RNA sequence: GGAUUAAAACUAGAGUAGCGAAACGGAUUCGAUACCCGUGUAGUUCUAGUAGUAAACUAUGAAUACAAUUAUUUAUAUAUAUAUAUAUAAAUAAUAAAUGAAAAUGAAAGUAUUCCACCUGAAGAGUACGUUAGCAAUAAUGAAACUCAAAACAAUAGACGG
């Protein structure tokens, strides 16, 4: 796939890690 | 008739009177249209536990012995299981007798070197005994011993010379006569080829009956059996 | 020359004919010559 | 854990075999590249003899 | 199309060919053999020059 | 070996596609069949027992000493600007071996397509094998016998 | 003769497995000392069909038992820890 | 099924010059959570492990048979009027044929055979849930609903380019 249709997998990445990020800040402090 | 199938045993000693055989069937599968084997295991009644794995077996249908034996053994085609079992404890027995008479040949080997090493006496030295003293007469009692470490009774000098042989002389003479022989039986077929009339004769004088109505080949064989029959056997 | 060398640095012919009586049946035979 | 655990590498321990040639490969004579002492020896001594019997010709 | 495809050896051809084949195995292991006793030759006349005492 | 058989119809056709009037293939019972059949049919000029390096002038009886060195050299017909042997192809795979009855070779010589095969074109060999000889499949059906359909020739 | 090869690579198969006991971490002779193991195996599986009698002599000869030869071996990490090949 | 597997990351103990996530400062800027500069923690190093992921790419699974040329190296062999010449393989480059949506491939992406892996519109999604494994980060496995008549590749002619 061309470098265009890469950057759309690469923004669905990106806003998984920035979410599982965000939810394991959480646990933290409800841990 | 009952049906009967031929399989391979595939488990045995398990169960008691029970083995497992591998019946394999051709079938046509119309999807892929191919005509394939299919495989099933069948729990099989051993009345007489003769079967072993590996066997070739045929499998009659019989009377319900079981919840799901439904074939007996009917003949062992081929015994190839029974004959494993009988190799492996042959195995044991002859590898056995074998390792302790390589076992009894490495100490003796091993005390023969451990006695020279003891012998501070030199091959080198004693052959400068032997060729000292038959050229200057003295015969110290080394000699005597010299004439036991060797074996050599008389001291001369073809008596060096025979200490000293080495094995690689043999095989070159060897050699020589195994060259010989190849080279004299192509040169003789060759020869007798070469001339029918001779060729003939030869035959003839061999103990042949009518060698001239023989084919080339059916007749080269026979001087090929003779050439190397006059240059083997009187040798 | 093989055998019959005189070089210093010989070659395994001269211990061949020692061995296989060459070197000797050949100096008796120079010698049975020469007498 | 009854069945005759044999190592598929290495094999049975002490097998008659392996430790023969292991102990042979250790002799206290052995030489390499397909020398034996004792043809070393004869021939040796064969090299002197020969070099007195050509200085006797 | 009549003629056979292979004919085989004759036992009298094995027997030649089995004594050529061994020919060749120990013509080459004596070649060997005398090889190393020549280069065992040529160290002995250089063992005077190397140091062991 | 139906392995070298597919062997030898792929490489007729590489060289009818450069024009070579003269090419070896292995030197199988089978190869000499199949060739034999192609040279009675006309699709080859000449059929020659012979060794790697050409075919032999005159007769050399073949032996265990030069087996592995034999090959059969056949020759390829080329005539108005085209080959005469186009298309060499098996039926009968090594992955899938096709076995018919007589009936069902007469339905492929008659126009029906039998168990996906294509039926027999005009002008095309279709070659059957059946206890180790090799016939033309309308042969075959004269003699009644049923065989392995191995290949199609034109 | 197969048996002739087994034996041949039972010897390399030992210098090459004393060498893997010093040098644990050289993977590349860890791979040449398992396929040569596995090339014993299928030399030896052939024997068995071959000539079954002298297959039965040359394992009982070299150490080895008809499930060393059969069974499908990889030379993987449990065996390293079940037949101890490091020692400790 | 097994083994090995970059970088980052993690566990334990050493090491720590230089480099350098982060953090704290200096600049730039309308703003500058940046690009540039400073101070520089983890890390980068070694030992013993965990983990098994990369544009892990030739974006091209492995094996076998076969097909037209040239050039250039390499290797082996042969010869001599001894330094070249003649052979046979391999590698690479450019090609014929053939193949292909074309770009191109070229001894395969050709002609054939055998075996394995994988795909079936886009988006949702390599996500959710469950499970297995791991100290952990995670890795593997892996959907459906809803919505749409799209979506994609090669090539062509333009326009534009700090
Ligand atoms: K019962
Ligand atoms: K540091
Ligand atoms: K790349
Ligand atoms: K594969
Ligand atoms: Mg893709
Ligand atoms: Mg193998
Ligand atoms: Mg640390
Ligand atoms: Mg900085
Ligand atoms: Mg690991
Ligand atoms: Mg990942
Ligand atoms: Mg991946
Ligand atoms: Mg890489
Ligand atoms: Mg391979
Ligand atoms: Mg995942
Ligand atoms: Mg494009």
């Amino acid at each position: 796939d061309s470098v265009m249709r890469k950057r759309k997998k690469k923004m669905k990445k990106h806003k998984l890690r920035k979410r599982r990020k965000r939810e394991k800040a959480e646990r933290r402090k409800l841990s | 008739a009952r049906q009967n199938f031929l399989g391979l045993v595939v488990s045995q000693g398990k169960m008691q009177k029970t083995v497992k055989v591998r019946v394999e069937t051709k079938v046509f599968n119309k999807k892929i249209n191919k005509e394939l084997f299919h495989r099933r295991d069948y729990l099989v009644h051993d009345e007489g536990e003769i079967s072993r794995e590996g066997d070739l077996v045929r499998i009659e249908a019989t009377r319900p012995l079981s919840k799901r034996k439904f074939f007996a053994i009917a003949e062992i085609i081929r015994n190839k299981g029974q004959q494993f079992a009988l190799y492996e404890s042959e195995a044991q027995l002859s590898v056995a007798k074998e390792e302790a008479q390589k076992a009894k040949e490495f100490l003796d080997k091993r005390s023969v070197r451990e006695n020279k090493l003891n012998e501070k006496t030199t091959l080198l030295r004693d052959i400068r005994t032997i060729q000292d003293a038959l050229s200057s007469g003295s015969t110290p009692k080394e000699l005597l011993e010299i004439k036991q470490r060797y074996g050599i009774q008389d001291f001369s000098q073809e008596t060096v010379r025979q200490l000293l042989q080495l094995d690689i002389s043999g095989l070159e003479v060897n050699l020589e006569k195994q060259r010989s022989l190849i080279d004299r039986i192509q040169t003789r077929l060759s020869e007798l080829l070469s001339n029918d009339l001779k060729c003939d004769q030869f035959l003839k004088d061999h103990g042949v009956e009518d060698p001239l109505t023989l084919k080339k080949n059916i007749k080269k064989n026979l001087l090929r059996k003779h050439v190397m029959m006059d240059m083997q056997q009187p040798s | 020359m093989g055998s019959l060398s005189n070089e210093k640095f010989f070659d395994i012919s001269l211990v061949d004919s020692y061995l296989n009586k060459d070197l000797k049946n050949i100096s008796n035979k120079i010698d049975s010559k020469l007498n | 854990a009854s069945t005759d655990k044999v190592d598929p590498v290495l094999g049975r321990a002490d097998t008659p075999f392996i430790t023969r040639i292991m102990a042979e490969l250790k002799e206290p004579l052995v030489l390499s590249k397909g020398y034996n002492i004792e043809e070393v020896d004869k021939f040796l001594a064969a090299i002197e003899s020969a070099k007195r019997e050509r200085a006797e010709l | 199309m009549s003629q056979p495809l292979l004919r085989n050896r004759s036992p009298e051809e094995s027997e030649l060919l089995k004594l050529k084949r061994n020919y060749n195995r120990s013509l080459l292991n004596f070649q060997a053999h005398k090889k190393k006793l020549n280069e065992l030759l040529n160290l002995y006349h250089v063992a005077n020059e190397f140091i062991v005492t | 070996s139906l392995v070298k058989l597919a062997n030898t119809c792929a490489h007729l056709q590489n060289c009818s596609k450069v024009r070579v009037a003269l090419t070896s293939i292995p030197y199988t019972k089978l190869q000499l069949q199949f060739a034999y059949n192609l040279y009675q049919q006309g699709f080859l000029s000449s059929l020659q027992k012979g060794s790697t390096m050409g075919p032999d002038k005159d007769f050399v009886e073949v032996t265990p000493d030069n087996i592995s060195t034999r090959r059969l050299w056949v020759g390829l017909k080329y005539r108005d600007n085209k080959p005469v042997l186009s298309s060499c192809k098996l039926i009968s795979k090594p992955n899938s071996r096709i076995h018919l009855p007589m009936e069902d070779m007469k339905k492929l010589c008659s126009g029906v397509t039998i168990r996906n095969i294509k039926p027999l074109q005009p002008g095309e060999l279709i070659l059957v094998r059946a206890h180790n000889n090799i016939m033309d499949i309308n042969e075959a059906i004269s003699k009644k016998l049923d065989g392995e359909v191995l290949c199609r020739v034109k | 003769s197969s048996e002739v090869q087994a034996a041949c690579m039972t010897v390399r198969i030992q210098n090459m497995a004393n060498h893997i006991k010093e040098h644990r971490k050289d993977f590349a002779n860890t791979r040449n000392l398992r396929i040569l193991v596995q090339q014993r195996q299928a030399i030896l599986r052939y024997l068995k069909r071959d000539n079954p009698e002298k297959y039965y002599w040359t394992i009982q000869k070299l150490g080895l038992n008809d499930a060393a030869i059969t069974d499908e071996f990889n030379m993987d990490r449990r065996y390293m820890q079940d037949y101890e090949f490091f020692g400790d």
